[PDB]
């Protein structure tokens, strides 16, 4: 005990998405909050398994509505290194701390394994309904990193809602993806597309079409 | 001869079950060996000396204080409230005047440590200490009337309970109440007492960007050839046109 | 050494979902105390089903967890009208180390309770090449989130299965999926298998959904 107090460090990953599309920019982001106004100087070290780096971006203190202070430093990462479990730490120093925070996040460990993607139709009990639901299953992949989008011809579908990745027996994670559409649209042979971005697919993404026979 | 007063050792109105408070009633006029009444909620109190002291305080001791020795007349009361809880917002008084200082204290029970508290304002958070501190409003305004608590970390997060503070207004704000060369001019200023003040008056002033022109409460040219400044004479209250 | 202010914490949980809707079960309220210190041990519960106190409430005894402190936990039956209903219920915890009792209150979920559409699945084209296959349980459309969702084939309970949490739909409802992994062999031998979903807008409070090869 005896030091308590002073600011808290939240290191968060990048968004999958990012790392998976070499033109998307991946970035860890470290936050500092409760950063009191009399202390308020904030100094950021990075290290990329280990060793320092400098070339994180550090926003300027803003004033929360609780009257602390937060302060934001986001590294850019590259892919390779973000997929291939590198390890990323924040030092966060501040004379209202007595030593330094560190964290540090990483990809989760563990052999990659390749999502199986499979397009269910609705089944015959909804179709007496006005709005039908097309589900992609996807099972079968790690990490839980994943992508889960629906399209069709050649524009996104709004109406769409994935459930959390679910740990399954082996392992490995699971989910759906539940599109809702006009059954009018479904039934006018309409072609609908779940398009699945993960690391452990080639190209990092696999799309599996669906439509009436 | 002048009322008595009570003073509260600590001073805050708001206190813990099983904590400690001395009662002071001070006569200006200083007495010798006359007996002190002691009033709550209007009933006598056994104690006699010129302070009441609460050892243990406990709920049969909220309520409204007074006092009076010999010749005073008998003191404005003193409200006391018991509580519990992790913590109580303690303040000096609940009732103010505008540039009268405010008091306020993040009280743990058992005055246990916690950290990291915030002082909160109608709801919304005003002031953060790493370490528990009191904090001292000294030149207090009407805004600063609203309902405070407090909150901090100890094992958990803690938060106190509300208590609502009034900072009186002493008078609004200014301006200039008011053409051919030779010239009848009267002109006054914009504001007087609010609250009964008897021996209380205030200092007015005229000016102009830097050009200026004092207790006189009417400005006026020999005969004619801006922004009045309403202060107190301690200078803590300023209102300006 | 100016100990950090704090002391036990309290948790108030609702009775399991299966609990509410089968009379062949009880449901009950679990009032969980933890932090309690040795040195002031004593815990003391009072319930208040919707503000009369009730006393068929039993406690377990105190027992202690490796960061040395204690947990007590107070076990209430309740019942199933008055929790569909919308009762309230209340635990009061006291103890030496708290400045007043403790007073947590749990009650269901309000809002219009919306009847679960239930549609089997059965297995994509695609994973008929694998020997191992999903049977899938679309369960949408239902308020609260209150559910339950098993399988079965048989007779027998088939519990190779998992299910999402629940997930809120665009609608303001609740949907969620079951998936049930079978061998391919069962599944081409024609076997019947029935997911079975339990909510409180369901007629009877059940209603199931049976899968098999269509030819
Ligand atoms: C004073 O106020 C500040 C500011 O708060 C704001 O203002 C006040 C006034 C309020 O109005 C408040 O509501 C406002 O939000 C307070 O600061 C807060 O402090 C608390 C702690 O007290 C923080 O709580 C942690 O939050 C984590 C999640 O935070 C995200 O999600 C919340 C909403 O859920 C958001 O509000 C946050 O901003 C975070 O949002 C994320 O931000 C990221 C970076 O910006 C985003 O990632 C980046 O995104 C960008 C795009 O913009 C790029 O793409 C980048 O590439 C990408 O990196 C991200 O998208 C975004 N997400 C979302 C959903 O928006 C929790 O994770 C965390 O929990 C951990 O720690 C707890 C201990 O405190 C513990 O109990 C938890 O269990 C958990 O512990 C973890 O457990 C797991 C096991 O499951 C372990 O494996 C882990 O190791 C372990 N971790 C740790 C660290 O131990 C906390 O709950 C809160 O985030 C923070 N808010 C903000 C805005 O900073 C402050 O507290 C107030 N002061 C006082 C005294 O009250
Ligand atoms: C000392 O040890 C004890 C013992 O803990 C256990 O023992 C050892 C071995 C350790 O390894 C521990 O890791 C281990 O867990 C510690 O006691 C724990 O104390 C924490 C609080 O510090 C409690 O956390 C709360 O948990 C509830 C949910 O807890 C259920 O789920 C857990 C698994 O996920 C399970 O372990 C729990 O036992 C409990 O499980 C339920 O048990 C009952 C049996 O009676 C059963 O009927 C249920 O079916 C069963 N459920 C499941 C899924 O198994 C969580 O809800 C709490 O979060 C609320 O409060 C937080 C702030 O306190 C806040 O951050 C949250 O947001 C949340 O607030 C709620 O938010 C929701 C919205 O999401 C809102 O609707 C609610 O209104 C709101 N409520 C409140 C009150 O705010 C909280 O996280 C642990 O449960 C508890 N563990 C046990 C076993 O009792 C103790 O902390 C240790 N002390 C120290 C100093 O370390």
């Amino acid at each position: 005990p005896e030091l308590l107090g002073g600011p808290s460090v939240f290191l968060f990953p990048p968004k999958p998405k990012d790392t998976l599309m070499i033109s998307r920019t991946p970035e860890v982001t470290c936050v500092v909050v409760d950063v009191s106004h009399e202390d308020p100087e904030v100094k950021f070290n990075w290290y990329v398994d280990g060793v320092e780096v400098h070339n994180a971006k550090t926003k300027p203190r803003e004033e929360q509505y609780n009257s602390t202070y937060r302060v934001v430093s986001v590294l850019t990462v590259l892919h390779q290194d973000w997929l291939n479990g590198k390890e990323y730490k924040c030092k966060v120093s501040n004379k209202a701390l007595p030593a330094p925070i560190e964290k540090t996040i990483s990809k989760a460990k563990g052999q990659p394994r390749e999502p199986q993607v499979y397009t269910l139709p609705p089944s015959r009990d909804e179709l007496t309904k006005n709005q039908v639901s097309l589900t992609c299953l996807v099972k079968g992949f790690y990490p839980s990193d994943i992508a889960v989008e629906w399209e069709s011809n050649g524009q996104p579908e709004n109406n769409y809602k994935t459930t959390p990745p679910v740990l399954d027996s082996d392992g490995s994670f699971f989910l759906y993806s539940k599109l809702t559409v006009d059954k009018s649209r479904w039934q006018q042979g309409n072609v609908f597309s779940c398009s699945v971005m993960h690391e452990a697919l080639h190209n990092h993404y696999t799309q599996k079409s669906l439509s009436l026979s | 001869a002048p009322k008595a007063v009570i003073k509260l050792q600590p001073p805050w109105v708001s206190v813990f079950q099983e904590e400690s408070v001395t009662l002071h009633c001070e006569v200006p006029h200083l007495p010798g060996s006359s007996s002190t009444q002691w009033f709550l909620n209007g009933t006598a109190i056994q104690t006699s000396t010129p302070t009441y002291h609460i050892t243990s305080a406990s709920e049969d001791d909220s309520g409204e204080y007074r006092c009076q020795r010999g010749l005073s007349g008998r003191s404005d009361p003193i409200q006391l409230e018991v509580h519990r809880g992790w913590l109580l917002l303690q303040v000096s008084s609940r009732v103010l005047t505008e540039g009268e200082p405010l008091a306020l204290r993040c009280h743990a029970w058992k005055d246990k440590l916690v950290y990291n508290v915030l002082y909160y304002r109608n709801g919304k958070a005003f002031k953060f200490f790493h370490w528990n501190s009191n904090l001292t409003i000294l030149k207090t305004n009407m805004s600063h009337s609203g309902t405070y608590h407090c909150s901090g970390m100890g094992k958990r997060r803690y938060t106190s309970a509300g208590i609502s503070v009034t900072v009186k207004e002493l008078f609004p704000a200014p301006v200039l109440t008011a053409l051919l060369e030779g010239t009848p001019v009267t002109l006054s200023c914009e504001t007087k007492l609010l609250l009964q003040r008897p021996g209380l008056q205030l200092y007015f002033s005229f000016y102009m960007g830097s050009k200026t022109l004092d207790t006189s409460s009417e400005y006026q040219i020999l005969t004619a050839r801006y922004w009045c400044e309403a202060a107190t004479e301690d200078g803590n209250v300023l209102k300006r046109s």
